[PDB]
RNA sequence: GCCCGUCGCUAGUACCGAUUGAAUGGCUUAGUGAGGCCUCAGGAUCUGCGGA
RNA sequence: UAUCUGGUUGAUCCUGCCAGUAGUCAUAUGCUUGUCUCAAAGAUUAAGCCAUGCAUGUCUAAGUAUAAGCAAUUUAUACAGUGAAACUGCGAAUGGCUCAUUAAAUCAGUUAUCGUUUAUUUGAUAGUUCCUUUACUACAUGGUAUAACUGUGGUAAUUCUAGAGCUAAUACAUGCUUAAAAUUGUAUUUAUUAGGAUGAUUCAUAAUAACUUUUCGAAUCGCAUGGCCUUGUGCUGGCGAUGGUUCAUUCAAAUUUCUGCCCUAUCAACUUUCGAUGGUAGGAUAGUGGCCUACCAUGGUUUCAACGGGUAACGGGGAAUAAGGGUUCGAUUCCGGAGAGGGAGCCUGAGAAACGGCUACCA
RNA sequence: UCUUAAGGUAGCCAAAUGCCUCGUCAUCUAAUUAGUGACGCGCAUGAAUGGAUUAACGAGAUUCCCACUGUCCCUAUCUAC
RNA sequence: UGAACAGCCUCUAGUUGAUAGAAUAAUGUAGAUAAGGGAAGUCGGCAAAAUAGAUCCGUAACUUCGGGAUAAGGAUUGGCU
């Protein structure tokens, strides 16, 4: 999207009251955390102007459970990316391996610019989609 | 399995147990209580295979209903209490008493101690919180909860808790040189001393234990029972104080013994 | 029932899941309260583990709460005015979530005046050095200074009167009231 | 004819079947919760009726053999005791553990009074029983206030001890 | 010496085959749609302006 | 216990299969049949149909007993012991059986609940129940039923019951004895504020303004009957059982991360009308979630084998046979699923889509 | 073996061409001289005196099926002239 | 109105001409309707009935690949805001 309020609601942090009464500094008050596990909260999540209840870092998403790291393949959706997982499965009669991939929908937050074939790491969260389990924390491509 | 299930098959049953496996088609399914199904001692097992006393469940039923069986400070009157790990049975009308511990094998002793020591037990306090009207409380591993503990009273540490009264009459803190008990695991039963622990982050924590034989070994901090200081039991311990020889060891032991 | 199980939804590869289990009680839904307005009617739904849910309709009244204030004041609903969801919902004057509504004006104002000694649109010693303490405190916007004079305040309803059976809420203010007046206003 | 009861709301001279549940009439429930569709008549009365029962809201002038002219007493007395208060017009005061019926019983030869027990009968061990919760609940509220106290007192002397530690650092 | 195929008899197996062939099961468009449930009402009857 | 042998030829050397050999908690069957221990056993075809009779009922000292029952008030005039019948509370959602349906489904190992419910057990836990803010309260304590019963009956018939008169509660609907310590409980909901632990949180908890058709905060029961005198049926007083809100515990439950399944291209494109992938918002849920709904973008899977089809396919722990590799089987004693003839809906309950529970259709 | 100039080949058929004939078998129906599919020693089928098949087309001929109805069971009534 | 120099109604224009009056018998000619059944009628579904416009969905064998096709088979249809 381009504008911050596209949706027929208003878009704001929950529980997050700007108390509009006092003529304070830096005109806003965004909540943030950090997710843990050595996650380093991006400087955009510190400072941007989005929503996504689904950031991990902004958003009511807490990460735990497996942390996982692939490859994305799809970035055609709003604020969700596709991950090719790829590994070698292992057939024991015939004592070598196979090439195998997995697919998992994984959410992105707007703090992140990710593109086709870069190498991003996610970790588990609550369901947040169907198929959509993950929430990228790190990205790397050059 | 629409609801809660309320039996149990001999082969179904933990192993420490010790039930045979051809009397009788199911096993005494332990109800609610301070622990959990498994690693958990009914007091029907306690007492028809333990302690011999008894002949027949129907027997058990009738020691337990003319209250001559009391667990920790309370007379218990079903028949498969889920007595647990530090759990102390009185037994008073044969002036025995015994608190329950695993033997270096990894099963339920039958280690009897006396009563200067029964009136007391420690608890692993597993949970630690603020309670309604910010009254802070630990929760030990027997559901046990006491209000109102010392600041520096955390989780993974031991609390003395009197029979009398649930109340702290002191506490050990988990760090290098603490006597330890292994309750959990491959080492069920096995008693040393921690030389450093792992704490990784979200996964589980890792411990190194070494005993008094200097052989270290690794377990989770789940499966670990802090008993005391270095070399200072805070209880006392069944024979072998938590040293497990290998097999030729034990049969040497067994024929020098013979 | 309706069933929240995703084993009658369609698979993430198009693959038509087959009917495993018959529906089960522990996933079951029930249909939507659809609160209207006027003649409170609170139906009690049992709900799993013996707990009780207040399935609402025809609320009369809701608490609604001034956050720059702080205070909240029983208040009767005019009615919804703007959802983001359906405009089926504002036609036929539903009461769910995150409905932008309005509702009265007199306790506030009441409250206003009694608390700050000031008056919108347009005695006691205590009193006089209690306001003059609080001084500068009509600076309340633009917004809000014609919405008393209207009569009507525009609050969003932060309450699921199909879950808790109330309708409580908060008034609109500052950067999300604009928005919403701006949307109402968008023609 | 069939035995079919005439249920109380219904408006129609036929039978029809309901799904009759708990607190209604012309079904026992054998199971919490169960619901069965039996069959019932109108409260229509129609010439596909056995027998008509009517009660005498108003005696006429001449009396009936197995009626007005006889009377059958009531079995049991009331139980309770205000019950017996107010069928026997006692006051707030008087002793009512002596009007109680003693129904007579002979076995054989030897005859004895049965009385009924008399529940919500103010009594001393029910006197007692309310000492005993009042007493409960005092010695509760002063164990927590006590404990209140001494770990306020307790944090205090930590909070204490944690200023010392304070002076004591940074030389 | 061996051996091939047509034809003739017997037996078995499978195939094509008019019959808009026939059954059994699965899924499904469309039409009808019981039933319990939620809900708008209806309020017999019973009870102290009310309640069920 | 890392082994072979007979068979094409006049004879030979090979490929090659047929056959022989041995095992099978692998079945049937034929013949024959003394003893001991042990023991499978209507799975295969028909999850085909079922006569009949059983398999879920249950009480103590401790919910209610004036049975017009038994045995006694040798303890008692309200009762006192036992006790049918019945109301009440639990359980009947466990167990047992079968393997039909199921091919990322179940299931196994491994994860998460910072994503929720949880009867019961265990351990803690309601001076604010005068708060509608000191009699709403009768507080030496409150109200009405109604069961059980007698009598009148209907039906060929059912574990059918109507009309009448009785009567209790730990059954229902109410309701105080809480002083008053500070600064007004708890429960629900909304908005605002601070914030010992975790790798991490808007966490735990606390403070405000209120809302609530209002939850809970003991009118229950059995024993022992003891201490204080200003001796009154006064004041205090033990052992318990039952009940109760919140939190924790336990028994669990529901979802959930990764990985892994037989044969099929004579199944290559599939999902996407009207849910498909995702976003916003709301309902719904016990809770997350396209679980459902409205608006919006056009997405999601696939030759690393999708989608479709078959399975004489419940999955696993495991079984038989094997130098090493492996092959075949696993309906079935244990774990987890699913079913009660098919299918759906639902009451009660903490727990059911429950079938030895109902509702409807089909057979 | 007689004989012709050659002796009906490929094909097709009780066909609009088959007397016997309502041929024989199967299917369609309760019942079928009808329809269709086969069998062919075909009185007397058959190759631009064109053979066979053929999508579409047909105010052509024929059979069956669904719907539909006074065609009929079994008739009755109404209006105009 | 409607796709429409279709059908129906009206404007300018033109006619109101066709022997007429009274009754409402049979049989007629033309138009119709019929309960239940649904071709059993008859040589034969002859006559009649049924469907029908538009939008959306769905559409087989066969094929000369162009068609078959409006195949078959279903759903909606007004007014007003």
């Amino acid at each position: 999207e381009l504008t911050v309020q596209s949706e027929r609601a208003f878009q704001k942090q929950p529980h997050i009251f700007n108390n509009p009464k006092v003529k304070t500094s830096k005109r806003t008050k965004r909540w943030y955390k950090n997710a843990g596990l050595g996650f380093k909260t991006p400087k955009t999540a510190i400072e941007g102007s989005y929503i996504d209840k689904k950031c991990p870092f902004t958003g009511l998403v807490s990460i735990r459970g497996k942390i996982l790291t692939g490859t994305v393949v799809s970035t055609k959706m709003h604020r969700t990316i596709v991950i090719r997982r790829a590994y070698l499965h292992y057939i024991p009669k015939y004592n070598r391996y196979e090439k195998r991939h997995k697919n998992v929908p994984v959410h992105v937050s707007p703090a992140f610019r990710v593109q086709v074939g870069d190498i991003v790491t996610v970790g588990q969260c609550r369901p947040i989609s169907k198929t959509v389990r993950f929430n990228v924390v790190k990205v790397s491509a050059a | 399995a629409r609801g809660p299930k309320k039996h149990l098959k001999r082969l179904a049953a933990p192993h420490h147990w010790l039930l045979d496996k051809l009397s009788g088609c199911y096993a005494p399914r332990p109800s609610a209580g301070p622990h959990k199904l498994r690693e958990s001692l009914p007091l029907i097992v306690f007492l028809r295979n333990r302690l011999k006393y008894a002949l027949n469940g129907r027997e058990v039923k009738a020691i337990l209903m003319q209250r001559h069986v009391k667990v920790d400070g309370k007379v218990r009157t079903d028949t498969t209490y889920p007595a647990g790990f530090m759990d102390v049975i009185t037994l008073d009308a044969t002036n025995e008493n015994f608190r329950l511990v695993y033997d270096v094998k990894g099963r339920f002793a039958v280690h009897r101690i006396t009563d200067e020591e029964a009136s007391y037990k420690l608890g692993k306090v597993k949970k630690v919180q603020l309670g309604k009207k910010g009254v802070p409380y630990v929760v030990t591993h027997d559901g046990r909860t006491i209000r109102y503990p010392d600041p520096n009273i955390k989780v993974n540490d031991t609390v003395k808790i009197d029979l009398a009264s649930g109340k702290i009459t002191d506490f050990i803190k988990f760090d290098a040189g603490k006597l330890v008990y292994v309750t959990g695991g491959r080492n069920l039963g096995r008693i040393g001393t921690i030389v450093h622990k792992e704490r990784h982050d979200g996964g589980f924590d890792l411990v190194h234990i070494k005993d008094s034989l200097d052989n270290t070994f690794v377990t989770r901090l789940n499966n670990v029972f802090v008993i005391g200081e270095q070399g200072k039991p805070y209880i006392s311990l069944p024979k072998g104080k938590g040293i497990k020889l290998s097999i030729a060891e034990e049969r040497d032991r067994r024929r020098a013994q013979q | 029932g309706i069933s929240r199980d995703s084993r009658h939804k369609r698979s993430a590869t198009g693959a038509k899941r087959a009917q495993f289990r018959k529906k089960r009680k522990f996933e079951l839904g029930r249909q939507p309260a659809n609160t209207k307005i006027g003649a409170k009617r609170i139906h009690s739904v049992r709900t799993r583990g013996g707990n009780k849910k207040y399935r609402a309709l025809r609320i009369e009244t809701g608490n609604f709460s001034w956050a720059s204030e702080g205070i909240s004041k029983k208040t009767r609903i005019a009615g919804v005015v703007y959802h983001p969801s359906n405009n089926e919902l504002v036609r036929t004057n539903t009461l769910t979530k995150a409905a932008i509504v309005q509702i009265d004006a007199t306790p506030f104002r009441q409250w206003f005046e009694a608390h700050y000694g000031q008056t919108l649109g347009k005695k006691s010693k205590n009193a006089e050095r209690k306001w003059a303490a609080r001084a500068a405190s009509a600076k309340i916007e633009s917004s809000v200074e014609s919405q008393f004079s209207a009569g009507r305040l525009y609050a969003c309803i932060s309450s699921r009167p199909g879950q808790s059976g109330r309708c409580d809420g908060y008034i609109l203010e500052g950067e999300e009231l604009a928005f919403y007046l701006r949307r109402l206003t968008a023609k | 004819k069939q035995g079919f009861p005439m249920k109380q709301g219904v408006l129609l001279p036929t039978r029809i079947k309901l799904l009759l549940t708990k607190n209604v009439s012309c079904y026992r429930p054998r199971r919490d919760g169960e619901r069965k569709r039996k069959s019932v008549r109108g409260a229509i009365v129609g010439p596909d009726l056995a027998v008509l029962a009517l009660v005498i809201v108003k005696k006429g002038e001449q009396e009936l053999e197995g009626l007005t002219d006889t009377t059958v007493p009531k079995r049991l007395g009331p139980k309770r005791a205000n019950n017996i208060r107010k069928f026997f017009g006692l006051s707030k005061e008087d002793d009512v553990r002596d009007f109680v019926i003693r129904r007579e019983v002979t076995k054989g030869e030897k005859t004895y009074t049965k009385a009924p027990k008399i529940q919500r009968l103010v009594t001393p061990q029910r006197l007692q029983r309310k000492r005993h919760q009042r007493a409960l609940k005092v010695r509760n509220a002063q164990a927590q206030r006590e404990a209140a106290a001494e770990y306020a007192q307790l944090l205090a002397k930590r909070l204490s001890e944690r200023k010392a530690e304070k002076a004591e650092i940074r030389k």
